[PDB]
């Protein structure tokens, strides 16, 4: 006999009820995957439901209201500036670079 | 020579610099004029960012040139 397939096939490989650490580990991973296929199966069904079956479906009380109410409180929140600390040095750089090359350019642009 | 720098607030400042001056020296000049840290000052010209190791002449910047100033957020 040897230890290749005799007494070396029980290392936490006999049953899930033989250890609450392996039973919960496999139960926590199975539930996590379900959340990904769920939030992805619910959002996908809702998007396609607003194209062929615009009628009721599950949650359609404030569809455009959520689109307007969300952009109404955000778009109406201090808009007298192109934002500064809300972006980055590169985003702010795009602003200065976007105006720098857009100053004196009457014939010399980016032609090939 | 003298040059102008426009900030995100459309404010333009006039400074006295030479073509052999480095960009880092230009940022220090803006700080002494306003009070902003040179580490957060960025100079942009013709769509090209100026490098602290490069001089104004390297970017063909001549007197009365208009440079753009940007804020850099990377210092804690």
């Amino acid at each position: 006999h040897m230890l290749g397939l005799g007494a070396s096939d029980f290392e936490f490989g006999v049953d899930p009820s033989a250890d609450p650490e392996l039973a919960l580990a496999l139960r926590v991973s199975m539930e996590e995957q379900r959340q990904r296929q769920e939030e992805e199966a619910r959002r996908a069904a809702a998007a396609s439901a607003a194209e062929a079956g615009i009628a009721t479906t599950g949650t359609e009380d404030s569809d455009d209201a959520l689109l307007k109410m969300t952009i109404s409180q955000q778009e109406f929140g201090r808009t007298g500036l192109p934002d500064l600390s809300s972006m980055t040095e590169e985003e702010q750089i795009a602003y200065a670079m976007q105006m720098s090359l857009q100053g004196a350019e009457f014939g010399q642009a980016e032609s090939a | 020579m003298q040059i102008f720098v426009k900030t995100l607030t459309g404010k333009t400042i006039t400074l006295e610099v030479e073509p052999s001056d480095t960009i880092e020296n230009v940022k220090a000049k803006i700080q002494d004029k306003e009070g902003i840290p040179p580490d957060q000052q960025r100079l942009i010209f013709a769509g090209k960012q100026l490098e602290d190791g490069r001089t104004l002449s390297d970017y063909n910047i001549q007197k009365e040139s208009t440079l753009h100033l940007v804020l850099r957020l990377r210092g804690g």
